[PDB]
């Protein structure tokens, strides 16, 4: 197994599409145009009517290329995705990862970010999203909460490694640090 | 008395009256689900004994639907 | 994939008018969407990475390397089964539009697929009892689309009440284990496998060994399948039967950890008779559909042998015998659906009535096959020597993966029944052969002009007719040809069923 | 004395002697009912109305097909049965009543301590309803998706269109 | 029969006061404690009083609807039900699941989650 | 980790410890075999059903018949109708025998 | 082309006019049910504009102290 | 070589009620939806729980 | 809720007879080797009217008594009988002190929670009045946690909701506070 | 009659969100609606299809005089 550095066990659906590489809008075109064109050569494998090749009608170029649109998507969210979860090369990834979370980390902000929900539906929500990719191509399922359940330890953000130094971010201690479970439960230990 | 079959008896002689025996049959699995899970003081036994009147609820009118078309197909000529 | 493309397309199909084309066109787009589920599906699901077994969903479900390769395989079989409805099967309108009357053809199939696909995975009673019903469902609305058809109704009247009468009896299996540990999903049970009632599980085996037709409850399948339409036929007796036995090796899986023996006897029990009516039930029989019911119910005894023993031979045995026994049972009803272009018209003893749902309906209308097409009767030999089990074909190696699995496990009895039942068997299979070919020289210079075939017209006497349509007959020639030179590649098939594990690591 | 066994004793005797399809819509309503008492009764007054809100509308529904389908049949047929056997058949039922053979499940007394930490109390209903939205959400929409299904389903066998 | 359909107009006349009009609650909060100042508490009849009076604000808005039940009876005539049933299935399920969508969605909007107390 | 024993609160019900102590014991990787886990599994299995306690409550009462004692002169009093749970019997000062109102609260 | 049925692409305006004219019971009722995620979106803007969002109510059990044991703590002996 | 290959392949690792596998990564109950601290049964310490039994991964 | 359950009085006698059920006592006292304390005495509606005053004086002996606990690890109701102990003793001089220094304002509140279904919304005037005359007497505040003190639902000068019936009593007493008090 | 036991599943399936609204907060908000926006397919499909109509077995259809002259 070629397995590489973990990033993130469950990217936030915002994160994996920023992520995406020029390779990824690349194939989520092709998925689009692969739709109607595929419409196309199934006409001229094999014509629907008759023997003689006729062009499917706009209103099945239409839905096919929804149809290729959302299917292209998905194949780029579950190429980006296996970057986050080390499964494939993620060299540049890793390099933007700790580059925005010691962004956060210096303002003393969550690299998860605040969210809406209490520490059961943070963790809760987690449950359900972690993994959810290995079956995106038969239901979608996303991750759009600000959970901490992420697989990884902020501490290994706080050894500088080759190619940032020039970054000169002073971070603060984990209990410092805004919305993170080590620096929420200060008074009641069963209350954020 | 169950060893021998004695259900066999107690079901009616229509097509509709097999529906009801099934619809019975889940019903006890319902009934101990809640019977089991009250005991326990257990939610996810309730919430399993919910999910159970609703999926059973599905395939009543699913099968009901095919005996409609059923009783249609018999009724087809129809030259009124 | 599948989920999101499905509400796009039940909501395409009725603003659209209703036209032949334009379902044949919708048809296509269900053909694309199943190919890209499986680009989406290869793309991020590995042998490698599922190895360990991977929780989803709040652990509802569980998906290891053993589940991911039927998965895939689901779907391949999938995409050539829509070909039929997406393509011509023979070409001429009186035949081929009943693929295209029934818009909602489509939308069941993709409901059917979600439901196949997520069966093996369940993970908590409470999701293997929803799932085993959506699978259910639309197997019975598949088996009523042509609700004009009074046969098809009437499968489905008979698919639904047994069906249910075995959900109720896995939903009983459930509570019941619910009942005794009061708690729900698979992996927290496997924690207590040692103190429940190890025969509440095989309560569970029962409901599903219904929904596979298993003897002594094999008498609906083999009325459904012969009462149902050939193209629905085709569907409905295969693709329970990947998920089910995928789940009941699962199963079984957990069932071996504790080692009742008692249990393994009645398994072998219902194994024992199944061989033996799968063998001599098929013997006297006039219809073809009710042949390969019974040769069903033969293989499915042949591969729960394999579950049963449930052992790292087992794991080889049922996954090869599977994918390889799905082709061959595809590539069968793709020819028995193309050679009604070769029956004879009248212009009358027994008073035989033909429909249009299942035009080849007896054994005997196979006559003279030799003589109509030689390269297609030439591809049914192939096949039916494979269900036979002539070596080197790829129903040689099937048999031989499951005796291999079966006699390291200690089951002597059930070897050497299920070598007595291949022989017994080998009567109707032959049979299926001589009506094919064995009259070939008595008949080789008659005049037959009162095919079916004949119907159809001429473009221009300058031109060449191909007889086939373009699609079914590479489909054909594809899936004959890797059933009978799997020798050459055996080798590297067999070493990449090595490493499908199921929780053996070392 | 427990009038729910008189009860089912009588159902019991008008299953055996049930001969039209109308005698069998009413055994189905005949065994709900107390099973909607017993539930209110004993274990579960939530699931005894909400058995009462489903099970009476799929009952309305099931009349309305006997209406449709009512063929003349059973009216005039005749059966034999015998009074002896039907009673003599129900007494041999009634003498084992032993669902379970743990006589010390089924004779020894339980109680329950109560606790005063649940403050926040609620009914059942919330809670089932916090779990199925929140944990077990996936099944809530498996189970809408197979709902959506039974819609498509009906209308593709019932409409001749 | 004709017992129990007019105790069910009754009883929908009461709902629809209960759940649109509140129930048994006083239309003027001034007038009702002014009536019930002049009964002392420690007495029997300040309870006689409170519960005719609460009743009566139940039964003015119970009896409006009553009389809305006839008043409807003796100005429309009567509708097909196969025309019902259209009404129903076409016209009111999706106004009443857009409010079923609509309602919660305010109510978050505004951070107005309903709690009971 | 799915949530299970859950208490109609909400909350972890009577048995969830046990069921937790079960699970953390299965799934340390300090343990060699699940040995050690089969007294965490009687336990969890006893808090639901108390078979076992069930079982001893009927050695006591079948050996206290076997030596003539007194169901009534051994046992614990008990009163079977609601309505009787009188202030004599719960003991108070001014106590009487008279029903207590059970009808609305 | 006076009452012709429009294009929903070409004339997306003129394409909700034809459903508001014709079909109330569903023009309407889709309006009703957009409002609901509309004002979901729109929180946000009140949680900066108006006020903000409540503190959680005590429902997770007793509030327990995130400290140790006072073990100087008298009063109320045997 | 292909006799040896095939012996260890197929060789099936006994199992009983003492070694097999569970996959379970976590303890359940740290949060509940409400009232999380019941009881006080729940007697397994979050903050310093014992490392779990990581799943092998034969091809890693 | 009204959920049937093996551990109190449940609906109906109904209930009962389905459950057979028994209510049992038990005439032995507490073991000797524990020390005995004197349980408190006060019924639903004066306890609900002395929480917040109970909280503000028991408050250490609450937490530590909560505290032990969870330290306990199931053994729970053994290791925390002396803690115990110190919370009912605490809840009883707080009590005490109610009838002593504040009984007529005291006994004003609980008989309008009695008066008013136990809802504290319906009694604001009276326990107005039994805030004021606990803080002059005992310097104890009431005061609701995790919110502001000038966003405390007690002291909401325009409440949305309010009592429809009006407790006489404490109409009466208020006037005559307001009168000789805020001159 | 038969779609009306699916539409009477699903409005009984909305029990558990009422009395449970403010707990799940957001995340059941945003759930229940995607329980309704999959059932809301569903009422598309039977306006689309016109499945909710009345089977009559009589049609009144007016036929064109025409004239086959000479
Ligand atoms: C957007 C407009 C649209 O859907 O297309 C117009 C489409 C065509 O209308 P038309 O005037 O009859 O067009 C004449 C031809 O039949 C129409 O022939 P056609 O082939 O041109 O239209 C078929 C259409 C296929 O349309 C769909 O697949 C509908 C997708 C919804 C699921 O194929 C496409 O054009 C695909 C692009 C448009 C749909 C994009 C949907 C993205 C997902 C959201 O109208 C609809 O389908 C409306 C369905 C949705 C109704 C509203 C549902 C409300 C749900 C939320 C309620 C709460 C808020
Ligand atoms: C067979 C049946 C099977 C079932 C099928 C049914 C399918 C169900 C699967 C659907 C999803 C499952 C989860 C459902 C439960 C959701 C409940 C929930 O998450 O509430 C918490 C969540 C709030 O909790 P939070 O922890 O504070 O997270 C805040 C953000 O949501 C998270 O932070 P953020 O970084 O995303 O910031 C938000 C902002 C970020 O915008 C910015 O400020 C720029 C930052 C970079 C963004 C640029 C890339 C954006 C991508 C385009 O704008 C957004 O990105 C919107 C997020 C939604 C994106 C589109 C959702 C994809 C659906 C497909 O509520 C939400 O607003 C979720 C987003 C909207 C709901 C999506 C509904 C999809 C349907
Ligand atoms: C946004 C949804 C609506 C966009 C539709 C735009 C479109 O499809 O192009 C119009 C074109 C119709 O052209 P046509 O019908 O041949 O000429 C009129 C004949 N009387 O239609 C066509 O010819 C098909 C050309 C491809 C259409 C692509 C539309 C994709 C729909 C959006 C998918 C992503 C969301
Ligand atoms: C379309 C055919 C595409 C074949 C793709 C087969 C496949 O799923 O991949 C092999 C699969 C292992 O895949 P995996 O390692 O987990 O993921 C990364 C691999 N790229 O291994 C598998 O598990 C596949 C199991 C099913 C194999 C079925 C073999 C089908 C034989 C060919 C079908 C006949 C083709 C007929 C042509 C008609 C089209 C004109
Ligand atoms: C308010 C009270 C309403 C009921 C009062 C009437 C009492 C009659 C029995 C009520 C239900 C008891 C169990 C019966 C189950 C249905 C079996 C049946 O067929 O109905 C019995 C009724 C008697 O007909 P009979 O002449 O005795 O037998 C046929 C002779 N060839 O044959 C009939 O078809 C008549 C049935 C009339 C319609 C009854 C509809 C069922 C109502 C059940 C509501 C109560 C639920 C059951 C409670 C008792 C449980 C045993
Ligand atoms: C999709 C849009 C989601 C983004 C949005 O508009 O609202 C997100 C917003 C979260 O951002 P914020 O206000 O900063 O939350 C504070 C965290 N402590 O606040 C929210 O989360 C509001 C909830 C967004 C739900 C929008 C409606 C969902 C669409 C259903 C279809
Ligand atoms: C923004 C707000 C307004 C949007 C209006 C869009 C209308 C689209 C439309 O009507 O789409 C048009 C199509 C097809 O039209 P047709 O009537 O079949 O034939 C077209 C007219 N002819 C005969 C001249 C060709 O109708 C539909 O698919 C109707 C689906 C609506 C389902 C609503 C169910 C109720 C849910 C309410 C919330 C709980």
């Amino acid at each position: 197994m070629e397995t590489y550095e973990l990033i993130d066990s469950d990217p936030k659906f915002s994160r994996v599409v920023r992520y995406f590489r020029p390779s990824d809008y690349l194939t989520w075109a092709l998925g689009t145009i692969g739709a109607p064109g595929l419409m196309v050569l199934f006409e001229k494998i094999e014509p629907a009517k008759g023997n003689t090749f006729k062009m499917p009608p706009p209103s099945i170029m239409r839905i096919a290329t929804t149809i290729g649109f959302f299917g292209g998507f998905y194949y780029a969210y579950t190429s980006s995705t296996k970057r986050f979860w080390g499964y494939s090369e993620n060299a540049k990834e890793v390099a933007k990862d700790r580059y925005e979370v010691k962004k956060a980390l210096s303002e003393k902000k969550s690299p998860y970010g605040s969210s809406l929900l209490n520490p059961y539906q943070q963790d809760m929500s987690a449950r359900n999203s972690t993994n959810s990719q290995l079956l995106l191509a038969i239901f979608p399922w996303f991750n759009v909460a600000n959970h901490q359940s992420h697989g990884i330890d902020l501490r290994k953000y706080y050894e500088v490694r080759d190619g940032e130094e020039n970054w000169n971010f002073t971070l603060p201690p984990l209990d410092q640090v805004k919305d993170l479970d080590v620096a929420q439960y200060k008074e009641y230990s069963n209350y954020p | 008395m169950d060893l021998i079959l004695l259900m066999l008896v107690a079901v009616g002689l229509n097509i509709i009256d097999i529906y009801i025996m099934i619809e019975i049959l889940i019903m006890g699995c319902t009934v101990n689900t809640i019977y089991s899970a009250s005991l326990d003081n257990d939610m996810i036994g309730l919430i399993y004994s919910l999910i159970q009147i609703i999926i059973a609820g599905v395939e009543s009118a699913i099968g009901l639907s095919i005996l409609v078309n059923y009783n249609r197909i018999r009724n087809s000529e129809e030259i009124e | 994939m599948l989920f999101t493309s499905l509400l796009l397309i039940i909501v395409y199909g009725s603003l659209v008018n209703k036209s032949h084309l334009l379902t044949k066109l919708i048809n296509r787009l269900g053909l694309i969407i199943i190919i890209y589920t499986l680009l989406i599906h290869l793309n991020i699901n590995t042998l490698e990475n599922l190895s360990i077994g991977i929780n989803m969903f709040n652990n509802l479900l569980l998906i290891n390397s053993f589940n991911n390769t039927i998965i895939e395989l689901i779907l391949i079989i999938c995409i050539l089964y829509v070909l039929l409805i997406s393509f011509n099967i023979t070409g001429l309108s009186i035949i081929d539009n009943l693929n295209y009357s029934k818009r909602t053809f489509i939308v069941i199939v993709l409901f059917n697929i979600i439901g196949l696909t997520l069966l093996p995975l369940v993970n908590d009673i409470m999701i293997l009892f929803i799932i085993i019903e959506l699978q259910s469902y639309s197997l019975y609305l598949l088996t009523a689309i042509f609700n004009e058809s009074h046969n098809s109704t009437k499968s489905a009247l008979y698919y639904f009440i047994v069906g249910s009468i075995a959900s109720f009896i896995i939903l009983d299996a459930t509570v019941s284990i619910y009942d005794d540990l009061g708690l729900t999903n698979i992996q927290y049970i496997l924690m207590y496998i040692d103190k429940l009632e190890i025969f509440d599980l095989l309560c569970l085996l029962f409901g599903l060994f219904i929904k596979i037709g298993l003897a002594p409850f094999y008498s609906y399948s083999i009325t459904i399948y012969s009462l149902s339409p050939t193209i629905i036929t085709n569907y409905i007796s295969l693709m329970p039967k990947l998920s089910i036995l995928t789940l009941i090796y699962i199963i079984m899986h957990y069932i071996n950890i504790v080692n009742n023996t008692d249990l393994n006897y009645v398994i072998s029990f219902l194994i024992l008779i199944s061989m033996f009516i799968g063998s001599f039930g098929g013997l006297n029989v006039i219809r073809i559909k009710t042949l390969l019911a019974y040769s069903s119910l033969l293989n499915v005894s042949y591969m729960l042998l394999a579950i049963l023993s449930n052992s790292n031979e087992s794991i080889i045995a049922y996954i090869y015998y599977i994918i390889q026994y799905s082709l061959t049972h595809i590539n069968i009803f793709s020819i028995i659906l193309v050679i009604s272009i070769y029956l004879p018209i009248m212009n009358n003893m027994l008073n035989v009535m033909i429909t249009k749902y299942s035009p080849i309906e007896y054994i005997n209308q196979l006559k003279n096959l030799f003589i109509n097409n030689i390269f297609i009767a030439i591809a049914l030999c192939i096949s039916i020597f494979s269900l036979i089990g002539i070596p080197p074909l790829t129903g040689f190696y099937g048999k031989y993966l499951v005796l291999i699995s079966g006699l390291n496990n200690g089951y002597v009895l059930l070897s050497i029944v299920l070598i007595i039942a291949s022989s017994i068997s080998t009567v109707y299979y032959a049979t299926i052969l001589k009506v094919l070919s064995f009259d070939t020289l008595s008949f080789k210079d008659i005049i037959s002009n009162n095919l079916i075939i004949n119907t159809s017209p001429e473009n221009n006497n300058n031109e060449i007719k191909p007889e086939i349509s373009n699609v079914i007959s590479y489909v054909i020639s594809s899936l004959t040809l890797i059933i009978l030179l799997i020798i050459i590649q055996y080798e590297n098939i067999v070493k990449g069923a090595y490493l499908v594990l199921l929780y053996n690591w070392v | 004395m427990n009038l729910e066994i008189l009860d089912l004793s009588i159902l019991g005797f008008y299953s055996l002697i049930s001969s039209n399809s109308f005698e069998s819509i009413a055994i189905l309503v005949a065994t709900i009912m107390p099973v909607i008492t017993e539930l209110w009764y004993n274990y579960s007054q939530l699931f005894a109305l909400l058995y009462t809100l489903i099970y009476v509308g799929a009952v309305v529904i099931l009349f309305v097909f006997i209406l449709s389908v009512i063929n003349e049949k059973e009216e005039y047929e005749y059966e034999y049965s015998g009074l002896f056997i039907l009673i003599l058949v129900l007494l041999l039922d009634d003498l084992d009543d032993n669902e379970s053979n743990d006589n010390d499940y089924n004779n020894v007394y339980i109680t329950d301590y109560a606790d005063w930490f649940n403050n926040y109390n609620e009914s059942d209903l919330s809670v089932i309803g916090n779990l199925l939205f929140t944990e077990y959400a996936l099944l809530l929409l498996i189970i809408s998706f197979i709902l959506l299904m039974s819609i498509i389903g009906l209308i593709l066998i019932v409409k001749k269109d | 029969f004709f017992l129990s359909e007019y105790c069910s107009m009754v009883l929908m006349s009461t709902l629809t006061a209960i759940f649109f009009f509140g129930g048994y609650l006083p239309f003027s909060n001034t007038i009702h404690h002014l009536i019930l100042n002049l009964f002392d508490q420690h007495s029997i009849y300040y309870f006689i009083i409170e519960g005719i009076l609460l009743s009566g604000y139940l039964a003015i808005k119970a009896n409006f609807f009553m009389f809305s039940f006839v008043w409807i009876r003796a100005a429309a005539p009567r509708l097909r039900y196969d025309l019902l049933i259209l009404f129903c299935w076409y016209v009111l399920l999706p106004i009443v699941f857009a409010i079923v969508v609509f309602a919660p969605g305010i109510l978050y909007c505004f951070d107005a989650l309903p709690v009971i107390i | 980790a799915p949530l299970q024993q859950v208490g109609r609160h909400g909350g972890p019900n009577k048995c969830f410890g046990e069921f937790q102590r079960v699970v953390e014991c299965m799934t340390n990787a300090k343990h060699d075999s699940y040995e050690p886990c089969n007294n965490l599994k009687n336990d969890y299995l006893e808090c639901r059903k108390h078979k076992v306690e069930r079982y001893k409550a009927f050695l006591m009462q079948k050996h206290a018949e076997e030596l003539g004692k007194d169901p009534e002169e051994i046992g614990a009093p008990f009163v079977r109708k609601r309505r009787f749970l009188t202030s004599k019997t719960l003991g108070l000062v001014d106590g009487d025998d008279y029903e207590i109102g059970v009808e609305k609260i | 082309a006076i009452g012709d049925y429009p294009v929903y692409y070409k004339q997306p305006i003129r394409w909700l006019s034809y459903h508001a004219h014709t079909r109330p019971h569903v023009f309407y009722a889709i309006a009703v049910a957009a409002l609901g995620p509309v004002f979901m979106m729109a929180t946000p803007l009140r949680r900066k504009f108006l006020y903000d969002d409540h503190e959680p109510l005590p429902a997770n059990g007793y509030p327990l102290p995130n400290r140790s044991r006072d073990k100087t703590l008298t009063g109320y002996d045997d | 070589s292909t006799a040896d290959l095939y012996g260890l392949i197929s060789f099936t690792p006994k199992r009983d009620i003492h070694h097999y596998v569970i996959r379970v990564d976590e303890v359940p109950g740290k949060h509940f939806p409400t009232n999380t601290t019941g009881n006080f049964g729940n007697t397994v310490d979050f903050e310093n729980l014992e490392p779990r039994r990581k799943p092998i991964n034969p091809y890693l | 809720s009204s959920t049937h359950t093996n551990d109190s009085l449940n609906s109906s006698n109904y209930v009962d007879k389905l459950k057979d059920t028994h209510f049992v006592f038990e005439n032995d006292k507490l073991p000797s080797e524990i020390p005995d304390v004197e349980e408190v005495g006060a019924t639903t509606a004066p306890l609900l009217s002395a929480a917040y005053f109970i909280g503000a004086k028991c408050q250490d002996y609450n937490d530590d008594f909560m505290l032990c606990q969870k330290e306990a690890k199931g053994n729970g109701p053994i290791d925390c009988l002396k803690e115990g102990r110190r919370v009912t003793r605490c809840a009883s001089g707080v009590l005490k002190d109610l009838n002593t220094h504040c009984s007529d304002e005291f006994r004003l509140h609980w008989q309008c929670l009695s008066f008013s279904n136990l809802e504290y919304k319906n009694c604001r005037k009276a326990e107005s009045l039994l805030n004021k005359c606990v803080f002059e007497k005992m310097n104890l505040v009431k005061k609701i946690p995790g919110i502001p003190e000038d966003r405390q639902i007690h002291l909401k000068q325009n409440p949305v909701l309010k009592p429809v019936a009006l407790h006489q009593d404490s109409e009466v007493a208020f006037k005559k506070a307001q009168n000789e008090n805020s001159i | 009659a038969l779609l009306f036991l699916p539409f009477d599943l699903e409005v009984s399936s909305m029990l558990p969100y009422i009395v449970s609204i403010y707990s799940v907060g957001i995340y059941g908000l945003i759930i229940f609606i995607l329980f309704l926006l999959i059932l809301i397919v569903g009422f598309i499909y039977e306006f689309n299809t016109k499945s909710l109509s009345i089977t009559t077995i009589l049609h009144k259809k007016n036929k064109a005089l025409v004239k086959n002259l000479y």
